[PDB]
Parts: structure tokens; C-alpha cells; sequence
RNA sequence: UAGUUGGUGGGGUAAUGGCCCACCAAGGCGACGACGGGUAGCCGGUCUGAGAGGAUGGCCGGCCACAGGGGCACUGAGACA
RNA sequence: GUAAUAGCGCCGGCCAACUCCGUGCCAGCAGCCGCGGUAAUACGGAGGGCGCGAGCGUUACCCGGAUUCACUGGGCGUAAAGGGCGUGUAGGCGGCCUGGGGCGUCCCAUGUGAAAGACCACGGCUCAACCGUGGGGGAGCGUGGGAUACGCUCAGGCUAGA
């Protein structure tokens, strides 16, 4: 483009979309449970993924993961939601905060306990 | 003498029936950190003939890196194919400041204080010839008073 | 808190002995002596090349392990020694070696620069009179570093101070062995160090 | 300094009143190109002097009315219809571009 | 029509010394004879002279190259490795005293126009005054 | 009205003011009219009050009314000693 | 688009002014983006960046606006408080 | 005057850190590429290791890497990209010589350009973070004076464009 057309016209900004409507913009949203189904992977991948439909108090009803070797999760359970897709889940974009409000941690989490909301087991 | 760093080994794959038949292809810097650098490609059925390769074939083509103070003369840009590697002269005390393909060059050529910048295409492979380039057209207030004499 | 763990660990890691005990890291036994390779259940087998990487991170993690100080406090040394005027590299050094808890160390004072992270810590140190307790305080030149007079009969210090009969001292430094004093000259040079280190990579790594 | 401006009257369809057309030049804040705009003041004509045409010295004054604060201090040069031309082309451009579409 | 006498000057100059030209003509102009006047003092040219072209003016201007090479490709290196016009019609530039460019670090020029003539960046910094950024050379 | 007075600079229990020409109606630690001096409460160092006595007079010149501390401090610079 | 743009006379103010009013003129603005819709308090600075630039303006300071929402004046040097 | 809180993340590649066991396209991991269907450094534990440390890691959001809106600093034969072609308005741009003007442009002086921040120096709190003092740099605009090569304008001339 001309100098002269760059006064015209200029450079136009470029515009990010989100990838996580978690509204607000917020870090987490807590919903409540609805459906606790059991999705099918995609392309290669195979296996019986927990998921669970949410209704946000931010307006959304949206799917999301159930990290972890076994949840305790119900049909009205309160819960949290971070944020963070499953490649192999289309249509799931958040993960389920567990050791928060109703989602229960992970029984026998020795290790990423951090993550699985699991308190620190005293050794005996 | 003359150290050795290997830049990057690839393993390249080519098709005929019954398979694929790989080649590797190394990337050698050579220098003696005093000023002369030399960048060679070799490719053979192995990495160590590869390797062996290179280091011969960087070795012949040689650069006289023009040395001031551990830092270069003055700034350069080249472009060498979508590549563009950009040397900026620097103090003392700065490092030598670059992604690996341009500074293990730079380093082996004894420079020790230099601001960098890898533009466009970053393949390796093309950086890597695009800062010996840039490295021949270096000059010295010396080369250009001589230049514009007559 | 600085590390506090397995020392001689570190010095087999880095393939590379690292006085971090003073004494002993001569007695055949810094391990560094008949098992120079690397901690853990893999330090025998063969070592692959390592990445510009790899060598550059174990070149800062060496000039840093040497002087006990922790990454956080090591980098803002290094982006100081940065902005100053002077070839980064030596001026990052200079002001390692300007540690009160370092010069101490170097003055004889103590037998390990851990020991005299400690004397400058439990008060057993002075600075032109005034006591100090900061192993972070930067010395400058034209200062006085005695040991403390209520610890000047301390049998630790008589023992070390007693050794350090004979012991010359740094061309930067310089120390009375009579009243326990020592001075700072001046801020070491590069050369003044032999250190096995090649800041050259260590401000390379601070480039990526 | 009570700002003085230089411009040509472009209007006197106004009783009293001129409109000044004051062009100025400038180098562009990122692409430093000298770039050109202008701006049209009204300016008080008691006398009603100046013409259609004229080039005018206009000085910053005591607001006359609404949209209104310069008063023509004085001729630089009559007769130039040459600028009045482009300021009314242009203006010819806008009867269009539109739903229609401007001449040429 | 000739849209830039200087850049058409500059051009035919880059032009004629990558085929190594001896001479090459341009048509006279004050100003672009002003500026040949430090591409030579600068050493960029042998130099250049006024000459009469189909009756018309012009100047010729005397290429200067480095010495015939080694290898393959006996090309000299040229001695105006580059030459490139900055202020252009539609995108003047001009630049204070404060900013006038060190080009090639100093080993390449900057051929300004200042109220005091057509100097070089260093020629102009002397003098304390700055100009339309007419070129750079080097 | 016009005012002399100090300005709270230092930070929690390292106070420092700044004897400063100011609106009686401004924020304490608000934008003054000028500097004038300093004051460090503590004398922490051999340098703990500069006044620019100078400058104080041009302004009780014209009104300028000093808070009492501020008062006494310009004392202590001889704003006021007319021997 | 009609107090809308200018004019003449006048009101009001500490003061200029369509700020407001009577009468007169025919106008004024727009593609150099009027009008309309949406968003927003704005700013020394701050974050990032080799820079150009990008993003930002909560704490602190400067200005503006609002005071449960809308409108209004009184008293005063000063408030529409 | 007593030897006297530690933790958290990670160890397939990017990316520094590897072995055994359990599991068997399951249970699970996952930022991307991907990993698990009986030898898995990729899942879970353990041992060992790497990083950082009253911390460690996650989620969210902004900038950098991104010369990936390109002024610095990109492109349009075939990768995304020449308008189907012309005529021409506005606008952008402008052959050779001389003279006037001095609008752009350049210079000088002067006024303004807050404080905080940023930069350098010295200083205060045991250091530092933080804070104090001092200095330097910094566009833009007002005013007076000056220059006239280039751009503009005016007048005149010529012809290399038309």
C-alpha cells in the first residue's frame, strides 16, 4: 500500500476471541450440575470420559471434564468450573474443580495432589 | 586450534519401493575464536560420516571475522532466501546475544559482545548461511578508507 | 532460606569441585575425588550432548551454587551488573565477589562461605566498627572487615585465624591477622578470579 | 498571542459574516509524510468588505455568536477563485458517493 | 512525465555501475550537480562533468570501482555498494540537527539539503542544522 | 488562602516533609504551588532541614500564612532574624 | 438541522456569547463523515518491546461527573450544595 | 540459651530432570504434537532427579515472541491478493533557466513543556525492596531574529515531457 493510502486508509488492528466464556471474564464459574454422562473420545482415542452438564451462574449451560481416577459427582451438585478444553471431547472446553464445594477430591491421590483437590495424607 | 559445535542434525527420509531410505544431514560451525569461523553442511547414511562430513567441509570456506574489542564494526542485515539475520555491535559486559544457530557462530568466530536478531524464515539452515554471509560483509574503517582512496 | 541440603551433590553435578565446605573439600573426600559423576540412580551411565541449553543453564547454576545464593537474588545481581557501565560479564562477578558474607569468606574468617553466611548472621562480624548481620551487604573498597570483639575468643575463629598465619590474600583484599581486621582494596577483576566459570554463558542464558 | 490565520473566503453568503477556509500542513505522527488538512472559520465581517475570493488574516477574538470566534484582521491578496474552485468541487463530490455516486 | 529528477539520478548511478559502466549521463540540474558534488569529494565517483546530449544538458558522471577479483566472478566490488533516496515527493522527510542519521555506522553518508546547501550528515551536524533527508550512501 | 505548611513524603514511620507554598484547601499531600524546603522530623541525617529562605520571604511577601510547625522551622533557617 | 447559522435591539452575569428573548435574514453541518447506534469518565504515568509500537490508566496526584432516580431554586465571596 | 516450619510444580519433544512396579484404547493424561489395546522414560504409585522455595502450581486476563496490519518492518504470474477495460472529478505527485516572496523546510534566542515515573550520580533504613537530594535527556506549541538548497507561490523565459 501507498504511503498516501496508509494516511487513507491505515493498518487495521487485529481483534483475539476467547476461548472460554466462562462470562465475565472471570477465572471460575460455579454452576450447577444437570447431566452426569459418560462421553465417547474422538478420531483414535477410546474410553468412557466423565462429563457434566452445568448450568453457570453466568447464564451458560456448558459440558465440562471430571478430572480424576473417580468422582462422586451427582445430579444437583454445586460445582466449580476453571477453564480448559479435552482435545478428545468435542463441545467440552472446561475442566471441574475438584475439592470444591460438592465435586470431592480424588481418594488415594499420592502424587499432583495440587490439582485432584486431595489434602496431604499423614504418613504413619 | 579449531573447536567444533554442531549446529543440528536432521534425518531426512526419501521414498522407493519397499520403504522409506533415510539420509542425515549435519550442520557444523568451526572456529578458533579468534576470527576465523567456517560453516559446513554433510550429509551421508550416518550420523557420524555426516558429522565427519561437515566438519571437513566447514573447515575449507572460512571466514576472517574483522574483530574489535570482542564485538563487530558495525551493524549488518542479510537475507539469505526468507531468512534475515540482523548483528548489532555491543559493549563489553552485553554477552553474546542471539538465538543458538546465529551465537554458536558468532561464538566460535571469537565474537563475545553482539546484539542479534533473526528475522523471517528461521530455518536454521538458512540463518546459519545468512550470518556467514553477513559475517563476509563485515568492513573496517580501514578497508573503507582504503576502498575510497584512488 | 538459601538451599541447605546435600552439598557435594551439587559439586558432582556440575562435574566440577566447588569449595562449599572449606576444609575437607581437600581430604580425599569432596567425592569429587574417586566419583566425579553426576547424583542419583543414573550418574554412571554415558551423558548424551547436551543442548546450548543444557550447558548454559549448568554454567549459571555452577557460578551460582559457589556462592550459596538463591536464583531470585542472583538474577537481580546480574540485571544490575547489566545497566552498569563495563563488560557485564566481570562486573556480575565483581559484585558476587562484594557480599560481605563472601569477603569474609575470602578473608580467611571462616572455612566456607555457608560458615560465613552464619558469623555475619549470629553478629560475629563488623564493618568499620558498626556490626552487620546482612550476608547480602555489599562491601566497598575502603573497608574495614574485623571479626567481632566478643567472638575474637571464639574457638572457631582463633582456629581459622590461627591457620590463616602464612595464608596470603587476594591482590583486591589485604588483612591484619593481628586484631582480626582486613581490607577491601579494591573490586576484583575477572582475572583476579579463577573461577570455573565462563560468565560468557551465563549472560548468554539471561539472553534467551 | 491572539492567534492570526491565513485563509481564503470561500462564503459570504452570510450578513456580517465570512467563512474562512485557513489550510494547514503538518508532518504525520507515525508515517512523518507531510500530510495537509484544513479547517473553515466564520469570521466577523462588519463592514462587509471582504468578498468571495479574497485572501484573509484572521485573529483570534471575543466570540461574535455561537461558533464564531475570529474576526478578519485583514487582505493579503484579492481576487483568487482558483481556491474557492477546489473547496466547491470538493464539495460537488459530497452531492453524491452516497446512493448514487460523485461525477468526475 | 519524470516524476523524480534525483531518484531518476540516483537510479540511473545504481543502475549503470552493476553492468561497471565507465561513464553515464544524466540531465542537468542545479541541484542534482550539487549533489554529485559530494558523491565526489566523498569518493563515491571519479567524479562528473557537464556535457551537451542532443543539444539538451546533462552531466556525466565518471563510475569508480574496486579492483578486478579472484575466483570465479572477477566483478569488482563495487565502490557504492548502496545508494537509496529517502525523501520522496508524496513523503518528504526532514530531519533537526538532532536527528540526522549516522549511517553504515558511520562509514556510509547522508546527502541532506539544508538552508545552508547541500552538505553530508557530517558536514551538516558541523554546521548545527538539519533538512530535507535527501538520500543515503554507502 | 495561601498557605506554608508541610507535606507527609516519607513513607510508615520514615516520615519526611516538604515545606511547601500551597492552597490552604489542597489535599495535605496534595499539588502545591512550590517547593520550598524539607524537613526530615527524625534528623536522620546532618542534612535534616534546608529552607531556601530566599523564596519563603517572596512568599509571606504576599500572604503566604505558615502553619505553626512550618513556622518554626522557617525559624530555625532565620526566615524571620531581621539583625 | 430551526435557536438552527448570522444580524439588530434587549434580558441575565463578575464577564464574552443564541446563554436567554423579540424582530430580521436564510441559513448552518456533512464523505476532511454531519446525523444516528454502541462503548467510555479523560490525563503525569504503568506493563511490554531492541525500537517503532502495542496494551493500560486500579492504588497515588490533576481535571470532570454523579449523590436512592428526575427536576428546582434559596442563602451566600463561593452551592444549584 | 535449645540443633531447632517445608513445601509446591515438573522429569516424551518444545524443556533441565529416568529407572521398577501396577494398568492393558481401560483407568486416565493432554498447551501443541500426541500417550494407553501385556516391555508405556507420556496413565497411577514408588525410588531417584530437575526447578523454585513460605512457597509451589492452576485458572483468568494484558504485552512479548508476532516483520502475524509490516511507519521502523510484508505482500498481490502459479501460495491469500490487480479492479473486466476505459474516460475522467477530488486528491496525491511534478521538465529546463532566471528573479521576487519565505508558506513548508533548516538554524539561533526566548517562553511553555508540572509533580510522580524512567535514566545517572550521591545519600538514609544493618542490605535490598522503599525513600531522600541533585543533575541530565525529552516531542509539541507561542514570540523575535536568520538561511533559501529543495518543496510551494508570483513573475519572466526555454524546450528535453505533453
Amino acid at each position: 500500500p501507498t504511503i498516501n493510502q496508509l494516511v487513507r486508509k491505515g493498518r487495521e488492528k487485529v481483534r483475539k476471541k476467547s476461548k472460554v466464556p466462562a462470562l465475565k471474564g472471570a477465572p471460575f464459574r460455579r454452576g450447577v450440575c444437570t447431566v452426569v454422562r459418560t462421553v465417547t473420545p474422538k478420531k483414535p482415542n477410546s474410553a468412557l470420559r466423565k462429563v457434566a452438564k452445568v448450568r453457570l451462574t453466568s447464564g451458560y449451560e456448558v459440558t465440562a471434564y471430571i478430572p480424576g481416577e473417580g468422582h462422586n459427582l451427582q445430579e444437583h451438585s454445586v460445582v466449580l468450573i476453571r477453564g480448559g478444553r479435552v482435545k478428545d471431547l468435542p463441545g467440552v472446553r472446561y475442566h471441574i474443580v475438584r475439592g470444591v464445594y460438592d465435586a470431592a477430591g480424588v481418594k488415594d491421590r499420592k502424587k499432583s495432589r495440587s490439582k485432584y483437590g486431595t489434602k496431604k495424607p499423614k504418613e504413619a | 586450534d579449531f573447536e567444533e559445535k554442531m549446529i543440528l542434525i536432521r534425518r531426512t527420509a526419501r521414498m522407493q519401493a519397499g520403504g522409506r531410505r533415510f539420509r542425515f544431514g549435519a550442520l557444523v560451525v568451526v572456529g578458533d575464536r579468534q576470527g576465523r569461523v567456517g560453516l559446513g553442511f554433510g550429509k551421508a547414511p550416518e550420523v557420524p560420516l555426516a558429522v565427519q562430513k561437515a566438519g571437513y567441509y566447514a573447515r575449507r570456506n572460512m571466514v576472517e571475522v574483522p574483530l574489535q574489542n570482542g564485538t563487530i564494526p558495525h551493524e549488518i542485515e542479510v537475507e539469505f532466501g526468507a531468512s534475515k539475520i540482523v548483528l548489532k555491535p555491543a559493549a563489553p559486559g552485553t554477552g553474546v546475544i542471539a538465538g543458538a544457530v546465529p551465537r554458536a557462530i558468532l561464538e566460535l568466530a571469537g565474537v563475545t559482545d553482539i546484539l542479534t536478531k533473526e528475522l523471517g524464515s528461521r530455518n536454521p539452515i538458512n540463518i546459519a548461511y545468512a550470518t556467514m554471509e553477513a559475517l563476509r560483509q563485515l568492513r573496517t574503517k580501514a578497508d573503507v578508507e582504503r576502498l575510497r582512496k584512488g | 532460606g538459601r538451599y541447605i541440603g546435600p552439598v557435594c551433590r551439587l559439586c558432582r553435578r556440575e562435574g566440577v569441585k566447588l569449595y562449599l565446605k572449606g576444609e575437607r573439600c581437600y581430604s580425599p573426600k569432596c567425592a569429587m575425588e574417586r566419583r566425579p559423576y553426576p547424583p542419583g540412580q543414573h550418574g554412571q551411565k554415558r551423558a548424551r550432548r547436551p543442548s546450548d541449553y543444557a550447558v548454559r543453564l549448568r554454567e549459571k547454576q555452577k557460578l551460582r551454587r559457589i556462592y550459596g545464593i538463591s536464583e531470585r537474588q542472583f538474577r537481580n545481581l546480574f540485571e544490575e551488573a547489566s545497566k552498569k557501565k563495563g563488560v557485564t560479564g566481570s562486573v556480575f562477578l565483581g559484585l558476587l565477589e562484594s557480599r560481605l558474607d563472601n569477603v569474609v569468606y575470602r578473608l580467611g574468617f571462616a572455612v566456607s562461605r555457608r560458615q560465613a553466611r552464619q558469623l555475619v548472621r549470629h553478629g560475629h562480624i563488623t564493618v568499620n566498627g558498626r556490626r552487620v548481620d546482612l550476608p547480602s551487604y555489599r562491601v566497598r573498597p575502603g573497608d574495614e572487615i574485623a571479626v567481632a570483639e566478643k567472638s575474637r575468643n571464639l574457638e572457631l575463629i582463633r582456629q581459622n585465624l590461627e591457620a590463616m598465619k602464612g595464608r596470603k590474600v587476594g591482590p583486591w583484599l589485604s588483612l591484619d591477622v593481628e586484631g582480626m581486621k582486613g581490607k577491601f582494596l579494591r573490586l576484583p577483576d575477572r582475572e583476579d578470579l579463577a573461577l570455573p566459570v565462563n560468565e560468557q554463558l551465563v549472560i548468554e542464558f539471561y539472553s534467551r | 498571542p491572539k492567534k492570526v490565520l491565513t485563509g481564503v473566503v470561500v462564503s459570504d453568503k452570510m450578513q456580517k459574516t465570512v467563512t474562512v477556509l485557513v489550510e494547514r500542513q503538518f508532518p504525520h505522527p507515525l508515517y512523518g509524510k507531510v500530510i495537509k488538512r484544513s479547517k473553515k472559520y466564520l469570521a466577523h465581517d462588519p463592514e462587509e468588505k471582504y468578498k468571495l475570493g479574497d485572501v484573509v488574516e484572521i485573529i483570534e477574538s471575543r466570540p461574535i455568536s455561537k461558533r464564531k470566534r475570529f474576526r478578519v484582521l485583514r487582505l493579503v491578496e484579492s481576487g483568487r477563485m482558483d481556491l474557492v474552485e477546489k473547496y466547491l468541487i470538493r464539495r460537488q463530490n459530497y452531492q453524491s458517493l452516497s446512493k448514487r455516486g460523485g461525477k468526475a | 512525465m519524470l516524476t523524480d529528477p534525483i531518484a531518476d539520478m540516483l537510479t540511473r548511478i545504481r543502475n549503470a555501475t552493476r553492468v561497471y559502466k565507465e561513464s553515464t549521463d544524466v540531465p542537468a540540474s542545479r541541484f542534482k550537480e550539487e549533489i554529485l558534488r559530494i558523491l565526489a569529494r566523498e569518493g563515491f565517483i571519479k567524479g562528473y562533468e557537464r556535457v551537451d546530449v542532443d543539444g539538451k544538458p546533462y552531466l556525466r558522471v565518471y563510475l569508480k570501482y574496486g579492483p578486478r577479483r579472484q575466483g570465479p566472478d572477477p566483478r569488482p566490488e563495487q565502490v557504492i555498494h548502496h545508494i537509496r533516496r529517502i525523501s520522496k515527493p508524496g513523503r518528504r522527510v526532514y530531519v533537526g540537527v538532532k536527528e540526522i542519521p549516522r549511517v553504515r555506522r558511520g562509514l556510509g553518508i547522508a546527502i541532506l539539503s539544508t538552508s545552508k546547501g547541500v552538505l553530508t550528515d557530517r558536514e551538516a551536524r558541523k554546521l548545527g542544522v538539519g533538512g530535507e533527508l535527501i538520500c543515503e550512501v554507502w | 488562602m495561601v498557605k506554608i505548611r508541610l507535606a507527609r513524603f516519607g513513607s510508615k514511620h520514615n516520615p519526611h516533609y516538604r515545606i511547601v507554598v500551597t492552597d490552604a484547601r489542597r489535599k495535605r499531600d496534595g499539588k502545591y504551588i512550590e517547593k520550598i524546603g524539607y524537613y526530615d522530623p527524625r534528623k536522620t541525617t546532618p542534612d535534616w532541614l534546608k529552607v531556601d529562605v530566599e523564596r519563603a520571604r517572596y512568599w509571606l511577601s504576599v500572604g503566604a500564612q505558615p502553619t505553626d510547625t512550618a513556622r518554626r522551622l522557617l525559624r530555625q533557617a532565620g526566615v524571620f532574624r531581621q539583625e
